[PDB]
């Protein structure tokens, strides 16, 4: 686990629908939502390729060695018996122990691919900026509605507000 | 002035289990194990023979109920519940090997043994057991030999069936066991009774016997059946005294095929690939849990409700 | 002015196995795999019936080791090394998957076939080789038929079973095989042996046949049994002039039940669902190594001494 | 692998015995020790899960009998698929083990990181790291104000000032 | 002024398989599944039997194919796909069981049985099937008795083995049945055939059976072969009337080793302890797709043709 | 997925071949090196797995169905059936071991390079930044003997703090 989906963010967004991942803002000029493109799709592109592990199954050809309509002889009835049971315990504990692994590692990744973005917006703001601690990052500069879309572009070029962002830090 | 990270969340979530937590839940899942399953036999694109009342046994030996199925090509052959393999009561010695051939096979095909039986012999012998067109009649690839005469020996007999094709042949021949002493004295004479069949790879000896015994098809007597597969370019020869149910045509057992025994309808404009007792399965899903007696290629059957998958994050509701 | 963070460690660590490193340190762990059994029968909870030296098929045919277990229900049927079918020697066809069916039982009533003789025939046939009391007896539930006048002809007979009840029955008869030709023509005479048996779904004749083989508790010739289910309102019918040793009795099974084979003690103290020879097994791990061949609701075998989960994290301690 | 637990710390402590995972602090009022509760129970709870899945419990018969002779092409069968069984469970079992150890390993590894991380945050700016997880304080500290810490109830902007300047110079 | 963190990459990189990635490029992996085998049987370090053109029941029977064979031990007992078995036309009762058990065995030795025939008994029966240097000859641990005179009654006749050893013994006796009546009667006699063989745990009932049979090696007669094995300290006694193919020596099958049945050339240089059908299987690898049926101490066998294990990290190229 | 390999490092080093983390000079004289500790922690591990697969503990099994005959139809469908369960099972379990397996040692790869990043971001503590690609612009002058000391893991950062701050700060 890395300590962001059920750890240091609070909870989720019921509202983000468009996104997996997003940012909220706050400058002077509102309050607006966007959903990142990039690290969701991420995170469904290893889904989907769970999935088709799942079904990309190909099978062997089984016959009946069980009749369904006739007495079978008692003792290789019984073989048959002990063989198909023991096999069917063998794949349902497969099938659970499939499932269990894989929700595990799903729900892990999805962490993941949440603190890889939130570890790429903090390395992007540099001096900036600061972090709380709940996912959030104060700026320590106007940040404009089109600055704002440059830190979702990566485009932000931090050098640009350094200076008046380490004179408002500092005092 | 705050940027702020996050993730999504639902109202309604699912749960799933995983390697440390038995009721975790997620945005999203679907199921791994199948439940649903189609109650007709999918038999499109399949070269399929549904049997019908007809037992795969009753294909060798020629009961009425098989009349419609006395040679044909199959990719699948279907087993029925009601299936008929004995109109006249008898038994096959080991019965369930040979339907397992039979249900294995890809169709059969029939040639005629050419035996022909002097003047003393009747064989012509019919019986109440098995109808034909509301008719007396007998089994269509076998003869029940008796003696013209009602009371006389019947004639020490030879006959000898040769394999001249490229393939194995299968034959069956039956033995009569008379349920008294007059049925007895009646059809073969006083006589004392046998029959000796042998071939390169086969060699046996019957005797009739007779026994009283409860009436099935309101009939007392048996048949018991026999079979062999006899070889390309070998023989295989009948010795006899009365007793023997003698083959008139022989089987071959061409190709490969699937078969199923089912109580679903089929349904030819349908595509599967397996097969139970219910019908059929189509399904990406790698488990299921309709049935864990099941034909073909199939998902694996596990002992589960349900086993769900996740394909969502943790749900954290705001 | 400073905080730490830290963790514990312990120690005497255990060492687990992981994907990367076999030789893990780990602060603690825990067994998966049961190493130790019970070597008693833990029979609490059930009932059950020991055998003892009786084998499952004398329930069948009375023999006398067996004749506190003639009829009886149980949940659990258990049965031991050296257990005795057969007094008077022979072989039954199809023993093994007689056995299971009656190791798989939930009891055994006996039902009477009320077969009834001619007086040309003696039906009290008995033998050296089952004893009851110290004295000469036979297979309870069946009959040694022979002819009362020795050396003459045993009369062409006649016997027929019918099944009255709502399930099936399980018949039993014996084909005696004479050591000599004077035994078989002093019990049956000189005529040819023929024994047919018929019902509505089963067909079947039988010769004795005269041999000379070794003694068996002090007898050279031999019965062999067979057996066949008798559904309800079916009837079977036995025709014979002599050499046919003859039901009196037919059973039936009922419901039922799970069988060992074990010679380890009965502790009616303690319960079990998992079973093998040396014993019970009683544990919440899935994995044992015990034995490979078990029976009832068992933990999966495993060819491993030891297999252990790490319950902690990594044991580090300091240098 | 997260880099704290054999790791980017150096070493356990053996003293603490009612927490995994814990503080050392050293101010002017002295040292001391606490365990942190929350983030232990987070580790004992996947722990005791995986405990759970592992005692969840079919009835099988017997189909060689012990005490008699079996016939021999059947018996033969018999043996091969037993054998197979068992091949299949005991790679089975020690594939089972050997994952889970691993995974629980680097969970354990996880929770460590995560309350590192948590203080780290909590400090802001009031603190740096010494690379051996330990939190260098630039103000004055005392235990109430340690024991904040422990809490998640301290106040960055309390000590920020003082802090900044004595990061300075 | 920069310090930079970086990884390897390679020019060109494998691809793997994960949970989440078919097609995933790595810098480098090892294949899991050994698809490699060697097409002779190696044979080192293995004190092994090859049987050639012998087939295992050869070797109780005494099969002139087998002259080389009757006694030995073994590690590894090797069988060839057109191993003659018999030389006069038959076959053997639960051959396959019997088949196996000499396959798993480690050794056979041989004990005379001691028996002796009287003076109306010809024991030195021998066929133009059986084939020595330019003789006429029989199976080298069985015997023909025939009437000494043609024609007359074979005696009443009474042979008992005994296994005064301390462990189980395998005796194998075949029955003639004769191609005629006439056949019959030359060496027996016109009287009732009858064959009884009885121990303490076996008893079974012989009745030789004239019959027209096609001819197998120029022999329209038989011989169908049973056995069963005789406990230490028991006696087994043959009763016999003519039709007995009686035992000269008996078998005792010992230890245990390892059964081969495979067309591959020997190679006593090359070491291995898993075997097939076309040969040899030497491998670390834990998976192999060369074959289905194997024997010995095998890895487990998969359908993939690879499955490769990642043993770098992601390859990114710049 | 930690955030490295594949990911804020933008690609492999093809050129470096001395190791599997390392690093990249720069300064007054500056232009590649290897770190031996990271890179032997992670081949360890590959090696733990290649154990484990190459381990071997090999039951001993027979033959059940012959190849030179006709085995008995019936006990010929139940080996059959048997046999194909069996192996189902094996492909299963082969593909799953390796594609689990082959998860784990990437994602790894990815801890190991990480780890190596934040032993140092650690150690320039005060005196460096992060430029968000893999590197670490650094504001005091070191030196190529200063650069060992990074390497090393014997570098004092508060030998050069004021002169890096003021760096920083002006
Ligand atoms: C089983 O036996 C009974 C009696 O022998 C048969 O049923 C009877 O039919 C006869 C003639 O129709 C009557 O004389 C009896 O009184 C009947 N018995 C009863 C109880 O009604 C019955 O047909 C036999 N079963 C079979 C399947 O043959
Ligand atoms: C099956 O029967 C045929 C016909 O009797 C046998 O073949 C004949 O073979 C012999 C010698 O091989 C020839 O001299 C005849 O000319 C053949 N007859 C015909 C019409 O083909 C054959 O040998 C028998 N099969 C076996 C195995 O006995
Ligand atoms: C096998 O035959 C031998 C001899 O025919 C039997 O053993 C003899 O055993 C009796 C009883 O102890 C002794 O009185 C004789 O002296 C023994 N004779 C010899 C020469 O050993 C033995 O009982 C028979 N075995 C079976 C199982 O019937
Ligand atoms: C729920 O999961 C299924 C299966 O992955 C998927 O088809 C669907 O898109 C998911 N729901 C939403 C709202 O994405
Ligand atoms: C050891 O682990 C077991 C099982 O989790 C637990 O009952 C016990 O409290 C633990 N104690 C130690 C550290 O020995």
């Amino acid at each position: 686990l890395f300590g962001a989906i059920a750890g240091f963010l609070e909870n989720g967004w019921e509202g983000m629908v468009d996104g997996w991942y997003g940012f909220r803002h706050q400058n002077a000029q509102g309050t607006g939502q966007a959903a990142d493109y990039k690290s969701t799709q991420a995170a469904i592109d290893q889904i989907t390729g769970k999935l088709n592990r799942l079904v990309e199954k190909t099978n062997t050809e089984f016959e009946s060695i069980e009749s369904e309509f006739s007495e079978i002889e008692h003792q290789i009835g019984n073989v048959i018996n002990w063989t198909k049971d023991s096999i069917t315990d063998i794949w349902t504990y497969q099938a659970e122990l499939l499932v269990a692994m894989e929700n595990q590692h799903t729900i892990d990744m999805a962490d993941s691919e949440m603190l890889n973005l939130y570890e790429r917006v903090r390395k992007q703001l540099r001096q900036n900026a600061e972090e709380d601690g709940k996912g959030c990052f104060e700026i320590y500069h106007a940040c404009d509605d089109s600055c704002m879309e440059s830190i979702r572009n990566n485009t932000y070029d931090h050098s640009q507000y350094r200076e008046e962002a380490l004179l408002n830090r500092l005092n | 002035d705050k940027i702020c990270l996050g993730h999504h969340a639902v109202a309604n979530g699912t749960i799933v289990k995983t390697l440390t937590n038995e009721q975790e839940e997620v945005t999203n899942a679907t199921e791994t194990v199948e439940s649903t399953g189609i109650n007709r036999l999918c038999m499109k694109g399949r070269k399929h023979k549904d049997l019908g009342n007809c037992h795969p046994i009753g294909m060798l030996i020629g009961t009425p109920a098989c009349d419609l199925h006395l040679t044909g090509m199959w990719d699948t052959l279907i087993e029925r519940e009601n299936a008929i393999a004995y109109c006249y009561p008898g038994a096959t010695v080991n019965v369930e090997a040979l339907r397992q051939k039979i249900m294995e096979s890809g169709g059969i095909n029939k040639i005629s043994t050419g035996f022909t039986y002097g003047s003393s012999i009747n064989s012509a012998g019919t019986t109440r057991a098995c109808m034909r067109n509301g008719g007396n009649s007998f089994y269509a690839e076998l003869k029940w030999l008796v003696s013209k005469s009602k009371g006389q020996n019947f004639p020490q007999t030879t006959n000898t069936y040769r394999n001249t094709d490229t393939a194995e042949h299968l034959i069956m021949w039956g033995i009569h066991h008379p349920s008294s002493t007059q049925e007895k004295n009646d059809l073969y004479g006083t006589q004392s009774l046998s029959i000796s069949v042998g071939s390169s790879t086969y060699r046996n000896n019957f005797v009739p016997v007779v026994g009283a015994r409860p009436q099935v098809n309101g009939q007392s007597g048996r048949i018991d059946f026999h079979w062999t597969l006899v070889q390309p370019g070998d023989n295989i020869t009948f010795s006899h005294n009365g007793g023997l149910i003698a083959p008139s045509r022989v089987s071959k057992l061409i190709g490969r095929g699937l078969g199923i025994q089912s109580d679903a309808p089929i349904d030819n404009n349908c595509e599967s690939k397996c097969f139970w007792r219910g019908g059929s399965i189509n399904t990406r899903l790698p488990f299921q849990n309709l049935s864990p007696r099941t034909v073909g290629q199939c998902p694996k059957y596990v002992n589960r409700r349900s086993l769900m998958l996740a394909t969502g994050m943790r749900n954290v509701p705001e």
